[PDB]
């Protein structure tokens, strides 16, 4: 797989030249989120059950086919095929979000959903809601300065949120 | 764009908004005088409709000069108009003489028609009329049936109908018709499965066998397996497809079985260590690891689980999973 | 099928290796008996009927109790005994193969794999077409070098049933 | 397409025999029962507006998700295909019973439907228990047990026909399986 | 099917019977909860 | 694989509810039957070596094409394969009386059997005028009165024949 | 087919959203300075051509073995169709910036054009070579920073649009990569 | 994988006779030129880099975007490569020539190759040139007259001609 500083040297061989100057400042913005990605991982990487229980928490509750006699997830492997299928879209995108792409996203997850879902008959419906219902769980988790300065985090809220809505139009 | 279920349409992203948005029928019973910029336009929606998004220049469309001014008034469009593009050189260099007699057969279909025929009894009744009657009852054997005076009366243009159940064609017909429509980007030249030189459907028109139905446009849907029999009878080989049928011990050992189709892998990818083995990079007999690629496999609900790993870890795309 | 040219072939394959002087020694030996084994194929082409009937005779001098008893698995009949004469005519047709392609490729193929399948099934002996084989083996006529081609693949025949 | 009347010429065809005695006696007893599935089909096809009733707004109380919008019943074009899709699968067996034989249910529908479906995205464990809620439907009518309707017949015992119609149904659902 | 037993203020009371085989609801006395999940927030 | 008893398990669990008493005095029916059930399968697979040899000697006499050179079941590899396949239908019907459903017959054996013989060339319509060979020296077979006490098991012989001419029509 | 207009109510239609005034303040952005879209399709659909009139000219330049012998541009009808092949993706471009989505160069270009120039074996270094080439060459319009020519505009930053169609541009080789 | 003569005999035994007297003799012929075969191979053998060497050279001196930055077969990982699809037909052709049909080529080589090309974006059409700049560079050698006796060996090298037409046609 290739990462963000990969792209610019993929753009570097596929176009064929050396190096511009303006490509080598563009990585500095990198480095001015890059102690800012590295405790990005930290809300999310220690937070690993409490994400995706607080969202299974309410994702039968609003829709209750799930836990239906003759409902999806009825037997225990089966509702323990959930949340071994929860956590991997997060922690593919925890993969992602240290990357700074989504090509290893791309990889190992995502090309190969729709239509494994669709062989099984789990439904595209459902599965984008246990995107949506650790969305807002981790907009909410990643948002504070709890052990880290204060300042400008306005970009990567915007990119690991950039990530889920990209799983979720990867699924429907 | 992909989904199913993404805005309540199933079949727009499938390759066919503009092939269901528009109709094209013509609304005067003679071209009128004067205005030459709208039956022109009825024209070059024929001339990639009826040659399926082929090129047509100018520097062919005016050696085929007098058969659009003829329908302008004296012919029909869609039983006359282009029956007269059906009889021209440009015609007969694309869909005619450069392969088979089936595959002219089997690409007039989606051409005059817009089916697939199934079987080989719909395959019966029109290579009856080439061998006994020439070529131009071969191409008028479309033009006067039951299978054309019906669908389009003689004024629309026509279209593409084999997705729906009012064309009765078979649940098959439905899965050869995505092997023939490749969006709204394609040709019967600029497509994979068969180019000019070549047949479409040679077995699977022929024993109704249904496929796997892909999306256009998807990640790794640059994937299709090539064709070798098995068996001792007619001495085939094997090796080169994974069975259709899993059947046996191993069909419920591991819960109900599927059909997987990978798109291909490479040399960099097999480690785990993101790169290549830098050495002699090969084995002394100097083939792959997967010494040629867009390979399937057959494998249980059981053992779905490392096999999603083992091809996603390797470089390997997925066109689909069909459970057999 | 193995022959002596798609054998080595395949030691060439397995190494990734044009064919070599060693290659090319496998098959200039098959050219310089290929000359001795093509007559005795041609030979026990031409004398099948002397030898396919003359080998079932002497199986029903030696095994008499097979035109004797009754049941579908023996000569006893009029069918019982034209199904023992397709047969040796089908040991005798995969022995002139094999002089062709100079190996036991066609007998392998088409004779000698699914074999004791049948034999244990349908009640037949294998030892019925060992005396039908020691027959064609010391009554073909031929001689030399010739004889030496025919005696090595009718004895294979009767090591598989042996 | 295939008869059981056809069925056993081609029977007869490869082995190159004549048409015996030895076969002929399932086929005459089959005349004489013709009126029975003669009585049997006309009540299948008269009530076929209840069956396709309880096709669909049946199995949509025991999975809701597809109403819910996102689901796969959601739009009135899928409200109404899915109120069509059932009508026709009941029409193909009405044919295959007289003639017998299940080919003609083969290549018409059952040979390629299940390739179309992962495509057109439709789960199939939704299908079978539509498919089987029209099984139990259809196996009432033809006995003469069902609940709010009583039907006109004769009086006999059309078990041996009852499971041929239960016969079917499971191969309806093993088709999208 | 048998009486459900001597009810004490429990909420969930075991439905009862059911239809053409059946059986099992989950009764909060009148209303009949049974897996709709109230307890749904996450933490944002 | 299902036996009649795990039926109305999956044909309740998806419906919810538990088992309802007016099923299972047919159920207590069929272990009144379950002494004439497995002399049935004693009397099949004793003579299992005695239908398929019987019937294949019986099918070559009157097609003589197959076993006519460039037939399909020429030589002596598609001869044992014609006598294993054979052999196969005669295990999974025995296996369908012992069990109270087709289930385990069309699943591991008629699923694709007829797709796997116009593949490789067979005649679909022969092997069925096969198996009604063997459906008539089976039923036959298990009519005698030797070895057990006599007594009415028409019932139960024409389950026998149920599956014969079940993979009398997956074939062609 | 998907518009920004209706971009939000395929999303929308996931929480069955009635729209209050919220997240229409987009909308009502899209409104706002929709003319600098407007004033730029005007500045892209009367200087369309001499797009393409350097684009494979730019290519040919450094990429100059595809009018050899052995090439894909060799003959008059190799190199024609080649033009019409780069006119047609610039005009699949501007539809979607007066739209506002992503839809139209995806649901009829890119559902299936990956599969179209491999079976071609149209060169996907070259055939994005020159759609680089006409990156830079679709900016300086919007921007009016070319060497040439002035279009009247009025002065303000449309850079938000000046890059997205460079996030057009993106994913057209998405798959063509 | 068969040969000249397996495939003469495959044709007889599913006809169910003997071979005929035309063809011993048309096999006769067959080993009577097979120091002519045996010369022709080992021209092409020692000489097996080469050409292969001299074709990519010609080749890659006509065809200029392949060498290009960012081209198909650039890279030194992509160069290898190249050279081992030009040394491995150059075998396969080799081991189809001495066994005087090619059918061995086909299968363990071409079955498919253009698919497997499909899906690495490969431009198949140069390759088809690199089999046409090593086809007249092997018959220009297997007409070379040194060191051996001088005969008339016309109809072999249209046969080594047509092993690599026939590779040269299913690559694009
Ligand atoms: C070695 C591993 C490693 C980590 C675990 C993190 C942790 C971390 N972050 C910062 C430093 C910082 N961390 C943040 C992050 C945040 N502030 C906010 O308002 C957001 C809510 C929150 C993101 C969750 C910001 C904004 C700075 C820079 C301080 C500033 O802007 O002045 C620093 C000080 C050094 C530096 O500036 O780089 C450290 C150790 N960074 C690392 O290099
Ligand atoms: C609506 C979507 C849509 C498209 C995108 C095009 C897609 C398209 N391109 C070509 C076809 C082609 N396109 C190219 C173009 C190129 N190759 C190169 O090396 C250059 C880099 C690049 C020019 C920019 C070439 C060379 C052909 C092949 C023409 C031929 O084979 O002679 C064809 C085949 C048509 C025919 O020949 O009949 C089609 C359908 N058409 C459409 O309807
Ligand atoms: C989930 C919501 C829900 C419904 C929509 C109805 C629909 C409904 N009807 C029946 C069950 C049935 N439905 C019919 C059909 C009919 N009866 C007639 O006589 C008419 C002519 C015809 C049209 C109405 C029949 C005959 C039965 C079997 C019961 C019987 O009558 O014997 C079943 C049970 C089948 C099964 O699931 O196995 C259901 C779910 N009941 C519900 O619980
Ligand atoms: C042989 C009979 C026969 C059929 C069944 C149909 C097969 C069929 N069904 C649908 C199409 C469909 N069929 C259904 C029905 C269902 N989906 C579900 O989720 C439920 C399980 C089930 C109702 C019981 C739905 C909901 C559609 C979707 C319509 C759409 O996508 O627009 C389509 C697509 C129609 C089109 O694209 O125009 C086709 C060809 N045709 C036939 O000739
Ligand atoms: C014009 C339209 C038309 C029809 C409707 C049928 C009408 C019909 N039904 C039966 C006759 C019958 N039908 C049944 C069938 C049944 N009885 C039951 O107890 C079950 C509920 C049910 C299906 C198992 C039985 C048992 C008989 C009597 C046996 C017989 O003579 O066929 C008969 C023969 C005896 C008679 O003349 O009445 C006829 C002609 N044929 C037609 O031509
Ligand atoms: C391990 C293997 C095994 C078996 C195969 C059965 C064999 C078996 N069957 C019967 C007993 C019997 N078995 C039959 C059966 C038949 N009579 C017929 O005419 C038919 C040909 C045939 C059915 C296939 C009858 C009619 C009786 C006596 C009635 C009865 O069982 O009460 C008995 C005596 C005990 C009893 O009466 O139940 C036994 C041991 N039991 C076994 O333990
Ligand atoms: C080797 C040969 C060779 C060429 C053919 C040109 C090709 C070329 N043109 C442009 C770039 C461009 N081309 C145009 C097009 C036009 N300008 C107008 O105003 C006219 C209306 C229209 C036709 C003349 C525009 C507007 C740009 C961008 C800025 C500019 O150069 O004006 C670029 C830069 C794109 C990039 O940065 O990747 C290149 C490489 N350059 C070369 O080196
Ligand atoms: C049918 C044809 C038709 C149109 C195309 C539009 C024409 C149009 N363009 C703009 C207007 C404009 N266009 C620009 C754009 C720019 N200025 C620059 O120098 C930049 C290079 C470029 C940014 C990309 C700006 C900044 C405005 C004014 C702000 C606005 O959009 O209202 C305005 C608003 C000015 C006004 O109110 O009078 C109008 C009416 N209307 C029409 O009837
Ligand atoms: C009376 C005069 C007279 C000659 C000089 C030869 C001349 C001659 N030499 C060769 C051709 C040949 N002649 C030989 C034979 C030999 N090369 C050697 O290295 C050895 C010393 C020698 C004995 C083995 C070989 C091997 C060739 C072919 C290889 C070559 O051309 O170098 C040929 C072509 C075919 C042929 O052999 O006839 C001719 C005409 N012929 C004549 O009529
Ligand atoms: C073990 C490895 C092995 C070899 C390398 C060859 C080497 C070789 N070739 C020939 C013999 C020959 N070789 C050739 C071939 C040719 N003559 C030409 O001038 C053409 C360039 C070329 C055609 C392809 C001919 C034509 C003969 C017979 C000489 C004659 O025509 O009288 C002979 C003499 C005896 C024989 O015919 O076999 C030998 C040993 N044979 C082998 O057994
Ligand atoms: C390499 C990373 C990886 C991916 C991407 C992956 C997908 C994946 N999900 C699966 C199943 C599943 N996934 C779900 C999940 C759901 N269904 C629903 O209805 C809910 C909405 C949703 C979340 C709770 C369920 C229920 C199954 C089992 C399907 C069944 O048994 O019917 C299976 C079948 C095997 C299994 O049960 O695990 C695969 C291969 N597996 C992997 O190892
Ligand atoms: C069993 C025998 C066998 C077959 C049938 C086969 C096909 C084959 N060719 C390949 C690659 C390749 N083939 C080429 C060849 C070319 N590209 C060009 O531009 C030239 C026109 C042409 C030859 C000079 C190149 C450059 C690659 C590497 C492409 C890549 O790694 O992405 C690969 C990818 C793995 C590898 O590096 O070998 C396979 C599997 N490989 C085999 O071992
Ligand atoms: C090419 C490879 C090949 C072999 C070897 C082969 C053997 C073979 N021999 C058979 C029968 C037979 N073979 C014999 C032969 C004999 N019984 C005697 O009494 C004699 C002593 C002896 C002759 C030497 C007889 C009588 C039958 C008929 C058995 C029956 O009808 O049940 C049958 C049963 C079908 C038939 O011919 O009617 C096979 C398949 N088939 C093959 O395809
Ligand atoms: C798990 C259970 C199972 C089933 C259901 C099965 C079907 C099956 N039958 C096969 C072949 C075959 N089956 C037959 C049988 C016949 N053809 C005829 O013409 C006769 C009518 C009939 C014999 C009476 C023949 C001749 C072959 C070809 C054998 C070969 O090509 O090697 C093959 C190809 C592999 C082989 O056996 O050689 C399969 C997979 N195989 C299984 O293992």
């Amino acid at each position: 797989m290739l990462d963000a500083f990969a792209k610019v040297v993929a753009q570097a061989d596929a176009r064929g030249e050396f190096l511009s100057n303006t490509q080598i400042d563009a990585l500095s913005k990198m480095v001015k989120e890059g102690n800012q990605r590295l405790d990005i991982v930290n809300k999310v990487t220690s937070n690993a059950s409490a994400i995706v229980t607080n969202s299974a928490r309410a994702l039968f509750a609003e829709q209750p086919q799930l836990i239906q006699p003759g409902g999806n997830a009825y037997t225990s492997r089966r509702m323990a095929a959930c949340l071994r299928d929860m956590e991997i879209v997060l922690r593919y995108v925890s993969y992602a979000m240290i990357a700074g792409d989504s090509s290893v996203l791309d990889d190992r997850c995502l090309n190969g959903l729709r239509e494994t879902y669709q062989a099984l008959g789990t439904p595209g419906s459902s599965v984008a809601v246990a995107i949506q219902k650790m969305k807002d769980a981790s907009v909410a988790l990643a948002n504070d300065t709890t052990g880290t300065p204060i300042g400008d985090c306005s970009s990567l809220v915007a990119e690991l949120a950039g990530y889920f809505d990209r799983a979720a139009v990867s699924v429907v | 764009r992909l989904g199913t279920v993404s805005g309540n349409s199933s079949l727009d992203k499938l390759g066919l908004d503009k092939f269901l948005s528009e109709s094209n029928r013509a609304y005067t019973p003679r071209a009128q005088p004067g205005f030459s910029s709208e039956y022109e336009q009825i024209i070059s929606a024929t001339y990639k409709q009826l040659f399926g998004n082929a090129y047509i220049m100018d520097s062919e469309r005016a050696e085929m000069a007098k058969q659009e001014s003829m329908f302008r008034d004296g012919q029909l469009t869609l039983k006359d108009f282009c029956r007269a593009l059906a009889k021209t050189e440009q015609y007969k260099k694309r869909f005619f003489d450069s392969r088979p007699l089936y595959g002219a057969i089997e690409l007039n279909f989606k051409n005059i028609l817009g089916r697939t025929p199934d079987g080989l009894e719909h395959y019966r009744a029109k290579s009856a009329v080439y061998d006994t009657k020439g070529y131009e009852a071969f191409v008028d054997a479309f033009f006067d049936d039951g299978e054309y005076d019906e669908v389009y009366d003689d004024y629309t243009v026509p279209f593409y109908r084999g997705y729906k159940t009012e064309a009765n064609l078979s649940m098959a017909a439905f899965t050869h018709f995505f092997r023939m429509v490749r969006g709204s980007s394609t040709s019967d030249k600029a497509n994979p499965n068969s180019m000019q030189k070549d047949i479409p459907l040679n077995y699977y028109g022929i024993t109704k066998t249904p496929l796997a139905v892909i999306a256009p446009g998807a990640a790794g849907t640059a994937y299709t397996e090539s064709f070798a029999g098995t068996g001792s009878w007619q001495s085939g080989r094997a090796g080169l497809n994974a069975a259709r049928v899993a059947l046996g011990v191993p069909a419920t050992a591991n819960g109900k079985s599927f059909r997987v189709e990978v798109t291909g892998y490479t040399q960099p990818g097999f480690g785990i260590t993101a790169g290549t083995a830098v050495g002699k990079l090969y084995k002394a007999n100097k083939l792959s690891r997967y010494p040629r690629s867009n390979k399937s496999y057959v494998v249980g609900f059981d053992e779905l689980t490392p096999l999603y790993q083992r091809i996603t870890k390797n470089g390997g795309t997925i066109a689909s999973i069909t459970p057999l | 099928m193995k022959t002596p040219i798609t054998e080595a072939i395949a030691t060439a394959d397995n190494q990734g290796r044009f064919l070599s002087n060693t290659e090319l020694q496998a098959v200039n030996g098959r050219y310089q008996r290929a000359t001795a084994s093509l007559t005795a194929a041609k030979a026990l082409t031409g004398s099948a009927q002397r030898l396919i009937t003359g080998a079932a005779q002497a199986v029903y001098n030696k095994f008499p109790y097979t035109t004797q008893m009754p049941g579908p698995a023996y000569a006893s009949s009029a069918i019982g005994k034209a199904k023992c004469a397709r047969d040796i005519g089908y040991y005798l047709r995969m022995v002139t193969y094999c002089l062709v392609v100079g190996g036991t490729g066609p007998m392998d193929e088409y004779l000698v794999a699914g074999l004791e399948e049948i034999n244990r099934s349908f009640d037949l002996s294998p030892s019925w077409y060992i005396e039908a084989l020691q027959y064609i083996k010391n009554s073909h006529g031929l001689s030399g070098q010739v004889a030496n081609e025919a005696n090595a693949y009718i004895d294979y025949a009767i090591n598989t049933l042996s | 397409m295939l008869d059981a009347f056809s069925r056993v010429v081609v029977n007869s065809d490869a082995k190159a025999a004549y048409v015996g005695g030895s076969d002929l006696q399932a086929l005459k007893s089959f005349i004489a029962d013709g009126n029975k599935r003669l009585d049997a089909v006309n009540s299948i096809v008269s009530n076929a507006s209840c069956m396709v009733s309880d096709a669909v707004s049946g199995m949509i109380c025991e999975n809701p998700g597809l109403i819910s919008p996102g689901g796969n019943c959601y739009t009135n074009r899928r409200m109404a295909a899915c109120l069509r899709d059932g009508e026709i699968i009941l029409r193909y067996v009405s044919y295959a019973l007289l003639a017998g034989d299940a080919s003609v249910l083969e290549d018409r529908c059952l040979n390629g439907l299940k390739e179309t479906y992962i495509a057109l995205g439709v789960p199939t464990n939704s299908s079978i228990r539509a498919v089987s809620i029209m099984k139990a439907q259809a196996v009432a009518f033809i006995t003469n047990t069902a609940t709010e309707r009583k039907m006109s017949f004769a009086a006999g015992d059309c078990t041996s026909l009852a499971s041929e119609v239960a016969s079917y149904f499971d191969r309806v659902g093993a088709a999208i399986s | 099917p048998a009486l459900p037993f001597p009810v004490p203020k429990g909420d969930v009371t075991t439905t009862m019977v059911t239809d053409p085989t059946t059986g099992r609801l989950k009764l909060e006395f009148k209303v009949d909860g049974a897996a709709v999940s109230a307890y749904s927030d996450p933490r944002a």
